[PDB]
């Protein structure tokens, strides 16, 4: 299945995942393409976040989906 | 104008899901870096 990740930049993430797919696994891919942390990279979803160690099907994220992208650096 | 909180990413940070209230509290302690404020607020 497809997915939607908006960043920060206003950008769409096109990935394809799988409801079977991890959320680690999710980031991991993100972190491949833009070169961002999976520690730096938060993922929303409807204003939820995302737990690493869970699943797409624990949130019942289904095709098409859109997913959220939140950079949280160390500071202020 | 006292424009501290900019459009753009005022509905960028309210796309992902969140009230305009987490917004200016998150922006007010950041100072503009939304960056940052999402970093604050996402600590919630």
């Amino acid at each position: 299945m497809q997915i939607f990740v908006k960043t920060l930049t206003g950008k769409t993430i096109t990935l394809e995942v799988e409801p079977s797919d991890t959320i680690e696994n999710v980031k991991a891919k993100i972190q491949d393409k833009e070169g961002i942390p999976p520690d730096q990279q938060r993922l929303i979803f409807a204003g939820k976040q995302l737990e690493d160690g869970r699943t797409l099907s624990d949130y019942n994220i289904q095709k098409e989906s859109t997913l959220h992208l939140v950079l949280r650096l160390r500071g202020g | 104008g006292s424009a501290t909180f900019p459009e753009q990413t005022i509905k960028q940070l309210m796309d992902l899901g969140f009230p305009r209230d987490a917004v200016v509290k998150a922006l007010k302690q950041t100072n503009g870096n939304a960056e940052f404020a999402a970093s604050l607020l996402f600590q919630s």
